[PDB]
């Protein structure tokens, strides 16, 4: 017998003592050596309910990737609270490890394992775990990256459909490489190539599952109303680089309606003058390193948000979403919730 | 305590654009989002769109996709409004307003416990147009036992407002002036009514006295029974 | 999806009022008040949760779809403009205002003809009159040769009288000149609970 409960989790890794990597140095120092033979106990006539929205699982993974950040991508200047802070800012090995979350003792994860679940509500296959999968913290907007892939079909997650203040996951079900690049010989001026066949297809995919959730309606993708460029662009670290790239291109509504088969590319800039996405404000970086800049991702999911107001039209519009970053970590913790044994 | 203070009320013509701001203190600003909606009299309340300050992430309404921009300033704690093409649909008062449950974790955006004064905002035309004033006729035969009815039609003026009085107010019993009404053309009309004794048709003028300050129209009209 | 009924609310102080919203989706309904000259103030949420400083008076509802909003015991600080809300979804309103109450009278019909003076003008507007009645609720139907007319009518209803405690309301019907002479006989039809049966006041076009 047990009940939800909430409690202080412990990180375990598979960091290298040797690497100069900032996770692995970060994972060091804060979590344990991972287990060789995980145990996994699956629960037949159990039924558990699960709601990913309020898994505070979540609130520990985002203290701890600001902790991460904060002591890591150290900036030249900082301006926050009509001050300035000059510090030393050298150039660092930069590249995302799994992070497993794991409970002490007294305290069990109970895992979801239906292949379509949304992340609210009962699941049927529930299994008992003592850590979960190996979580990669990758901050980014719009799209998320180098994460896990829905099982089954294409799933929509939202805590409430009909308000369009939450925020719509879409968990792909196949992954999309996006190729960013800052060639060798403006040092601050990059792009990103999608394979457009792919892309499309999966696009496809997406607003077909929407109208499941919408009544037939219409589909419609448009680019972020405003905001900062932080939300209204791509925004994604490479290599301890700071990357913005336009998506304009990326919902083209023409090519899930001839010609738009081929390769895709993104424009992006490299910026040294960032808002600080600890909530505070400005922070300013050294110019990008010379040479070929590069990273492959898996684009994994989407951030969307729907339009709303008092209209009367058969289309729904979204738009490309982000700046809650918790949200990234609700897409990976979803299936997981903390239980206290007695 | 949570407090919100807009900016003051303004007037604009069809076509300008307009700015108005709500200046938010008492709690964790970049918190909650900021929601703005316009009440007009007559008309269901709108809600225009939100904006969360952290990032400035915005959700405008579909009505107004296009027209409408929300900004903020994170030092003031300001949240911003900009509309633009206006007309005369947007005539209204104009309120920020926040949800009841914020939390540095969480929210709920719509019980809107907390409103700001309001920013009234007027948009019209600098053109006036003078009333048509037709005699409303009480009857054709005189019944020496009862009351008769009688006024004017004042149709067609802009804008608001028109007086009317009767033989230069001499005559206020009986006397009724409704509220005016606005039509589809954009023009407003109203009625004014007096209930006499009908006795009195052959005996007593009637003259109905309007007023428009706008236009700076005066018109009499004598209110007499039709010849048949 | 937000049918707030009805329109007008007339009552005195210490009745009851009682307000319903008919919404075509559940979830979180909110209710709020609007004060002459003030910013709308949260008075129930969640269907029943009573707001700060909200007295034990108010109270939420629900059957069904339908969302009601019951105020017992009106005070001075009541009277005003209620608003139903479903997340960015808000109903009409509510309007409760103040009604002195007195004996029941039924209104006096008049209707009049459009001017000679008008319909040199390409319009005709045909105004009927309800004077001096009480209770305010009175329906107004206007007939075109024996024809429900709807979309081209226009009503206007006076305070409640300082004197005698009645009101009064003023129903115009707008027509095209060519219009207006294509029909003979023009009536308004006034229902009023004074009346034992509704009453008609017409007219034909042409002879006096
Ligand atoms: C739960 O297990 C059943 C029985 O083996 C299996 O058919 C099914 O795939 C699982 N449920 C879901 C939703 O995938
Ligand atoms: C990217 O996706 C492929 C399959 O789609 C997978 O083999 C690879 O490990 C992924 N890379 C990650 C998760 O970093
Ligand atoms: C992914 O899900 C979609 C339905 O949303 C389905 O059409 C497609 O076949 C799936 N792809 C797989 C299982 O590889
Ligand atoms: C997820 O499934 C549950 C089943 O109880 C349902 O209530 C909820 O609306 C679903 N959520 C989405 C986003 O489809
Ligand atoms: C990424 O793009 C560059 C050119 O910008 C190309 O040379 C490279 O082969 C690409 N990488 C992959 C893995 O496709
Ligand atoms: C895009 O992907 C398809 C497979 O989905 C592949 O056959 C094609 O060569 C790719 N196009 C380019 C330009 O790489
Ligand atoms: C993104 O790129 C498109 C390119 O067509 C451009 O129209 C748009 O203004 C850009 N948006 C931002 C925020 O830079
Ligand atoms: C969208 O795709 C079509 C097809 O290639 C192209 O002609 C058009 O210019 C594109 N526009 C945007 C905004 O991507
Ligand atoms: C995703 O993982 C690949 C290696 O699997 C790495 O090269 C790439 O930089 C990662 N992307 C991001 C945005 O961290
Ligand atoms: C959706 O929102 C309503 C209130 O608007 C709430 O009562 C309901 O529990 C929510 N549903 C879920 C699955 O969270």
């Amino acid at each position: 017998v047990w009940k939800d409960a909430d409690t202080t989790l412990f990180c375990a890794s598979d960091a290298k003592a040797h690497e100069t990597e900032v996770h692995n140095v970060w994972a060091t120092h804060a979590c344990v050596p991972t287990d060789p033979n995980p145990q996994e106990i699956h629960l037949e006539n159990v039924t558990e309910n699960f709601n990913m929205w309020k898994n505070n699982m979540v609130e520990q993974m985002q203290e701890d990737v600001i902790s991460l950040w904060d002591q890591s991508l150290q900036p030249c200047v900082k301006l926050t609270g009509g001050s300035v802070i000059k510090q030393a800012c050298p150039k660092i090995s930069f590249d995302p490890i799994p992070i497993h979350y794991c409970t002490p003792a007294g305290y069990v994860i109970l895992k979801c394992n239906d292949k379509n679940f949304n992340g609210t509500g009962p699941c049927k296959n529930v299994s008992s775990v003592q850590c979960t999968h190996g979580i990669k913290p990758v901050v980014s907007t719009q799209l998320l990256l180098n994460g896990s892939l829905a099982e089954e079909e294409i799933i929509i997650r939202s805590e409430n459909l009909t308000n369009n203040a939450k925020t719509i996951i879409v968990h792909l079900n196949k992954s999309v490489e996006i190729n960013c690049t800052r060639p060798s010989n403006d040092i601050r001026k990059a792009y990103c190539e999608i394979n457009g066949t792919k892309w499309n297809k999966v696009l496809k995919q997406v607003t077909e599952k929407l109208k499941e959730h919408f009544n037939n309606k219409t589909i419609i993708f448009q680019p972020p109303s405003g905001g900062d460029l932080e939300i209204t662009m791509h925004h994604f670290n490479c290599r301890g680089e700071f990357f913005y790239c336009n998506t304009t291109q990326l919902f083209n509504n023409t090519c899930i309606g001839k010609g738009c088969n081929g390769t895709i590319t993104l424009p992006c800039k490299i910026k040294q003058i960032i808002n600080m996405w600890q909530g505070t404000g400005q922070a300013m970086y050294a110019p990008p390193i010379d040479g070929k800049i590069n990273c492959v991702s898996n684009i994994t999911g989407i951030l969307l948000t729907r339009d709303g107001g008092a209209n009367n039209t058969s289309n729904e519009t979204f738009r490309p979403g982000g700046g809650n970053i918790k949200d990234n970590w609700r897409s990976e913790l979803y299936k997981y919730k903390v239980v206290q044994i007695e | 305590q949570v407090r919100l203070s807009q900016s003051g009320g303004q007037m604009k013509k069809p076509g300008d654009s307009m700015r108005i701001s709500c200046r938010a203190s008492g709690y964790e600003f970049i918190n909650c989002p900021i929601n703005w909606i316009r009440l007009a009299p007559g008309k269901r309340p709108e809600w225009m769109g939100w904006m969360k300050p952290r990032g400035g992430a915005v959700s405008y309404a579909r009505q107004l996709q296009g027209r409408v921009t929300m900004t903020r300033d994170m030092y003031s704690e300001t949240a911003f409004l900009e509309l633009r093409s206006l007309t005369s649909d947007d005539t209204a008062v104009y309120f920020c307003t926040r949800g009841k449950y914020c939390t540095a974790r969480d929210y709920y955006n719509w019980d809107f416990e907390h409103w700001g004064q309001g920013t009234p905002v007027t948009v019209s035309s600098a053109s006036t147009k003078g009333p048509s004033v037709f005699p409303l006729a009480p009857s054709s035969k005189s019944t020496s036992g009862g009351t008769a009815a009688l006024g004017c039609l004042v149709k067609d003026y802009f804008p608001e407002p028109v007086t009317v009085s009767w033989n230069s107010g001499a005559l206020t019993s009986g006397v009724h002036t409704f509220p005016a009404v606005l039509q589809s053309s954009g023009l407003y009309s109203l009625s004014s009514v007096v209930t006499v004794p009908s006795s009195s048709l052959g005996t007593q003028t009637y003259i109905c006295n309007v007023n428009h300050k706008p236009s700076n129209t005066k018109v009499d009209k004598k209110v007499e029974p039709k010849s048949c | 999806v937000l049918t707030q009924s009805p329109g007008t609310l007339s009552l005195s102080p210490g009745e009851t009022a009682i307000i319903s919203c008919r919404t075509s989706q559940y979830g979180s309904l909110a209710w709020y008040q609007q004060r002459p000259g003030q910013a709308p103030r949260l008075v129930i949420y969640s269907g029943s949760t009573r707001a700060a400083g909200i007295p034990d008076r108010f109270s939420g509802s629900r059957w069904g779809p339908d969302y009601t909003l019951t105020i017992s015991n009106l005070e001075s600080g009541d009277f005003g403009v209620y608003y139903c809300q479903q997340y960015e979804f808000f109903g009409q309103g509510t309007k409760v205002q103040v009604d002195i109450k007195r004996t029941v009278a039924a209104p006096s019909v008049f209707i009049f003809p459009p001017s000679d003076e008008q319909l040199k003008s390409g319009t005709a507007s045909v105004v009927c009159l309800l004077n001096n009645f009480y209770p305010r609720e009175a329906k107004v139907q206007w007939k075109v040769d024996n024809a429900l007319q709807s979309g081209n009518s226009q009503e206007s209803v006076t305070e409640q009288d300082s004197k005698d405690s009645t009101y009064s309301l003023s129903s115009t019907l707008t027509l095209s000149k060519a219009d207006y002479e294509k029909h003979k006989v023009y009536a308004c039809e006034v229902t009023h609970q004074g009346l034992s049966s509704p009453v008609t006041k017409s007219f034909n076009r042409g002879e006096c």
